[PDB]
């Protein structure tokens, strides 16, 4: 993209870590959640903030790999799920 | 409780002078540490202003030692004679712990003002 | 009598009870730092001549803050009064009150010290460094008495592991603020200490948990402005708890300022150097030793060790997305690329490549094989990742869907059972009996087992006794030989195992180890001896009868760390494994009489002799960077003439980025 | 005796595992944690009641036609 | 933790008071008579092994009777228990008190004594004998 020729146009030599290049400009996000209450503390509603920028939920799965929609992630309905949830989500502007 | 000192060391005069030639003589007194590997020397002391480098034959007196000087410590001690200032020589590049000895061994030694 | 309590508590007004009986000593156990002519250590010796006088609060309840009075000679009583006078400023010196008293006919000297503590820093420090937990109680007090954790704990068995309740780490991070404090206070005496001319050894058991300092015993005089403080067995005794209490955690905030958030580093900045050399005078100012923030100008293996170590200190500080691989934008044929010029290590700073070149035209194999088997790429094309199962730091996905390995069960050999109870095995209550068995695992096998490296911590070694084992070690050690050799003198065993990540993508480690002549082999070792090739390791489950049912895994090396790796250390492991009767006793085949030599050996003629054999628990993961680094150093003393010093350092950079902290 | 039951128990999770039960995931767990907890009892009894717990994994599906093998 | 100051007051007067630190023994300088096989003599050792608590009188001055506890073997506590239910009767025993006690999974054997003093005959007998 630009955005990286950007980042290392800033720096003062031309030359960065390597860590921080998929953390600032990746445009695709995936998380791995145990269980529901830490799925509770930061994937909750259809956007969430990490890594100092916004994103937009856009596909959930299970361990088998089957879609889940984000109603049947209930505290209630959660006992019924192969249950290290994936989700992947888009960098919003 | 912990002691800093229990040995400490002898006197010479040997040679010494501002540059590796400028080493005249009889006109240095330096401490030595006689180690196991020959006799290690520690501080010089002179009424001479300052001097860049002494001169001392090897412990095998082979080769007479290049070793280059502290800029002088300045102190006056005393004599019948009333005060008399000395300089005192650190071979540069010297631990705290040879300084700290050193300077046990002169002012336990020798009387200041 | 009571005239006694009345002079000592002198002008401070202290409700002040008394703790040895009347008017006589008592006797304790405290650790002291001994040096004299004749003997010399650090242990527990018997403390007798002080007068100790519990202070007391408000409400008639007690309080931790004591009066010590001593008596000795009227010559120790003046030097003590002068020295007193000279340094009677900084802040950090207790207050003394010199007086005399009379029991019967004897008008005595007496020493009083004001408002100290119970233990001094080398009952802390002895208590840390020499752990039982059948008698840990001293240890107990302190952190019942700092408001560590509460007495109710300790009741809580297995409170002290480390493996087992790792919160004992939170309740030991608790005393990093007083400890800090004792440092800072000991950099403004030594400073005052220079200041008021005085030459003086500093010793741990001469300061209370407060840092006010105390016993000016042995202290001499000198012109003003010129006096040495010398701090060498302080500062290494008292090393390793500053990492263990994450003493300088203060550090990291807005202004060294507990309540204050946490300073915002930019992404981009990685140089942090003379961050570093700001940090070692603020702490460590009268250290009497060169410090290089990067170990790239060190001068020999010693001073690699020493500067080392501080930088295991301090990387504790700076955040963690600033390590690891350095990459550029390198051009060739007129395409872009991201290729990796550098590291960052925790231990070493910062090491720049000598051959690196912007605008190419081809590359040849060598080439090809070095830019596949960086991680640049594979890092900076792939999604980002957070994974919460661990708490190691993510770096990115490679594909769209994490990948979930099973491991499945064993298979059943009926015959030989049938036959075995036949004849009368496997009885009820036996000894003999089935205990090795094929134990299967679920999905999060790799991961859950890849999350035990939670038990390694940055830890700093006792600098002093570390570079004197390291010349024992190293003395345990030379009766070998080794140097590099030539790529046609290297023997493979099995030239037909995997080849690590991604090179198994296109055949085992045959295809590479065959298709590279012996120039291009040696052209790769030449240029790893002036680089810095960092790679990507794979870990694969193990599959194999056991007695335990947890997981095990082994890590899979790229073919560029073993192929270069071997020709620089082949010589002397082989000439290891064909010693007989050494210590090391790899090689010795146990048939055919070996046991009985072995154990002939082993037992040379020790004049009482018993036997005795330990075991290290969680071995490979816990093993701290230092020790390792160590370990390499003494492998790689055996090149005293092949390779130059640059040499050596940058074979040392590349096993470390290969071996020791790698993606 | 017991070690009949730990043997029996391997061979099940052989079949299991060989019947493709392995794609689905949560159920795999589950056979995985019998199967290591048999493997470890101390006492007849239990292991016994883990091993009907376990069978029925087996038993709930139509691949294994037993009214066959069942014919001594 | 106030469980060893209390539940070995036992019955008799709650006027307690660790001349302990805590819960734990204390050290002292004492002379004793020692013949066991391979050391022998009459000379000051230093005991060890004994949690001392200095009992109070009214108005909260203190006095001179002490309770000492021991830990041992609970082969030695068995041994020490079966002898003094023998002897519990001539006034010239003080009243011992078994029980047991744990601090953190050890329930540990402990002996009390009763209303003691803070120096024994052989104390006596060493300072007028070795002056
Ligand atoms: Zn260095
Ligand atoms: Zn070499």
């Amino acid at each position: 993209n630009d955005a990286l020729n950007n980042i290392i146009n800033n720096a003062r030599d031309g030359c960065v870590p390597l860590n921080i290049i998929p953390l600032t400009t990746a445009a695709k996000l995936m998380v791995v959640i145990p269980d529901y209450n830490t799925y509770k503390n930061t994937c909750d509603g259809t956007t969430f903030t990490y890594a100092s920028a916004l994103w937009e939920i856009q596909q959930v799965v299970d361990a088998d790999s089957k879609i889940v929609q984000l109603s049947e992630i209930s505290m209630d309905n959660s006992p019924n799920l192969a249950w290290p949830l994936i989700v992947t989500a888009l960098r919003a502007n | 409780n912990n002691e800093l000192s229990p040995v400490a060391l002898r006197q010479m005069s040997c040679a010494a002078g501002t540059t590796q030639t400028a080493c005249t003589d009889d006109n240095a007194l330096a401490y030595y540490n006689t180690t196991k590997g020959g006799r290690f020397v520690l501080a010089l002391l002179s009424d001479l202003q300052d001097l860049k480098w002494a001169r001392f034959p090897k412990s095998d007196g082979t080769g007479t030692i290049y070793t280059e000087l502290e800029p002088p410590c300045r102190f006056v001690t005393d004599t019948p004679k009333g005060p008399k200032v000395k300089y005192l020589y650190f071979i540069k590049g010297l631990n705290n712990l040879n300084r700290g000895m050193v300077l046990g061994s002169l002012a336990a030694t020798v009387r200041l003002q | 009598a009571q005239s006694f309590l009345n002079r000592v508590c002198g002008v401070s007004a202290a409700r002040l009870t008394p703790c040895g009986t009347g008017t006589s000593t008592d006797v304790v156990y405290r650790a002291f730092d001994i040096y004299n002519d004749k003997v010399a250590g650090f242990a527990k010796f018997l403390k007798t001549n002080c007068c100790r006088f519990q202070e007391k609060d408000e409400d008639d309840n007690l309080i931790d803050s004591y009066f010590v009075v001593k008596r000795h000679t009227f010559s120790n009583y003046q030097h003590e009064e002068t020295i007193y006078n000279l340094l009677k400023d900084c802040p950090a010196v207790a207050k003394h009150d010199f007086f005399k008293f009379r029991i019967d006919g004897d008008m005595v000297p007496h020493i009083s010290r004001q408002r100290l503590t119970k233990y001094t820093m080398a009952d802390l420090v002895y208590a840390l460094r020499h752990f039982d937990e059948g008698n840990c109680d001293t240890l107990k007090e302190i952190l019942v008495t700092y408001n560590c954790c509460d007495d109710d704990y300790f009741n809580k068995k297995d409170w002290y592991d480390f493996v087992e309740n790792p919160d004992i780490l939170r309740v030991y991070a608790n005393l990093g603020e007083r400890v800090r404090q004792a440092l800072l206070k000991t950099v403004q005496f030594c400073d005052a200490m220079r200041n008021a001319g005085i030459v003086g050894v500093l010793t741990l058991d001469n300061q209370d948990l407060n840092g006010n300092w105390y016993d000016f015993g042995d202290f001499i005089q000198t012109t003003p402005g010129s006096g040495v403080p010398v701090v060498d067995s302080y500062y290494s005794l008292l090393m390793p708890i500053l990492t263990l209490t994450r003493a300088l955690t203060a550090e990291s905030h807005v202004d060294t300022d507990l309540t204050k958030p946490y300073i915002k580093w930019d992404l981009l900045k990685y140089d942090f150097t003379e961050e570093r050399l700001k940090l070692f005078d603020r702490y460590f100012k009268y250290w009497d030793q060169t410090y290089h923030p990067n170990c790239v100008n060190c001068l020999d293996d010693r001073c690699i060790l020493h500067c080392a170590n501080f930088n295991v200190l301090f990387s504790t500080v700076f955040p963690p997305t600033s390590f690891g691989p350095l990459v550029r934008k390198i051009f060739v044929d007129g395409v872009p690329f991201v290729v990796s010029t550098g590291y960052h290590f925790r231990e070493l700073g910062v090491v720049h490549n000598q051959d690196v070149n912007l605008h190419s035209s081809r590359l040849s194999f060598k080439e090809l094989l070095v830019y596949a088997a960086d991680p640049a790429m594979h890092a900076a094309s792939g999604n980002l990742l957070l994974d919460k199962r661990t708490t190691c730091f993510s770096v990115a996905a490679l594909t769209n869907n994490v990948a979930f390995q099973t491991v499945k069960p064993g298979n059943f050999n009926k015959d030989f059972y049938d036959f075995a109870v036949s004849k009368g095995f496997f009885k009820e209550g036996s000894s003999v009996e089935l205990k090795h068995f094929f134990f299967a695992q679920d999905g999060n096998a790799a991961i859950s087992d890849y999350d035990y490296y939670r038990y390694n911590l940055p830890t700093m070694c006792d600098i002093r006794q570390l570079l004197f084992v390291v010349e024992v070690v190293d003395k345990y050690f030379d009766c070998y030989d080794g140097g590099c050799i030539n790529a046609n003198q290297v023997i493979v065993n099995n030239l037909d195992k995997s080849a690590g990540f991604p090179f198994n993508k296109w055949g085992k480690a045959r295809l590479y180890y065959d298709s590279m002549s012996y120039e291009d082999q040696d052209a790769l070792f030449a240029y790893t001896k002036r680089n810095v090739i960092p790679t990507i390791t794979q870990m694969n489950l193990k599959y194999a009868i056991s007695a335990k049912n947890r997981a095990r895994t082994v890590a899979g090396v790229s073919i560029c760390s073993t192929m270069t790796n071997r020709q620089f250390h082949q010589k002397l492991l082989k000439s290891i494994a064909a010693t007989r009767g050494a210590t090391v006793v790899i090689g010795t085949s146990k048939f055919y009489g070996g046991w009985h030599n072995m154990l002939k050996t082993v037992y040379s003629d020790v004049e009482n002799p018993h036997l005795m054999g330990w075991d290290y628990p969680k071995c490979d993961r816990a093993m701290p960077n230092m020790l390792r680094i160590m370990a390499s150093l003494v492998l790689a003393r055996k090149h005293t003439t092949c390779c130059s010093l640059s040499h050596r350092f940058y074979r040392l950079a590349n096993e470390c980025a290969q071996v020791l902290s790698e993606m | 005796k017991m070690s009949d039951v730990k043997c029996t128990s391997v061979v099940l999770l052989s079949v299991l595992q060989q019947l493709r039960v392995e794609s689905s995931s949560k159920l795999w767990a589950q056979c995985v944690q019998l199967h290591n907890d048999i493997l470890l009892a101390k006492d007849t009894t239990e292991a016994f009641e883990k091993m009907v717990s376990l069978l029925s994994v087996l038993l709930s599906m139509q691949g294994a036609v037993d009214i066959n093998k069942l014919c001594e």
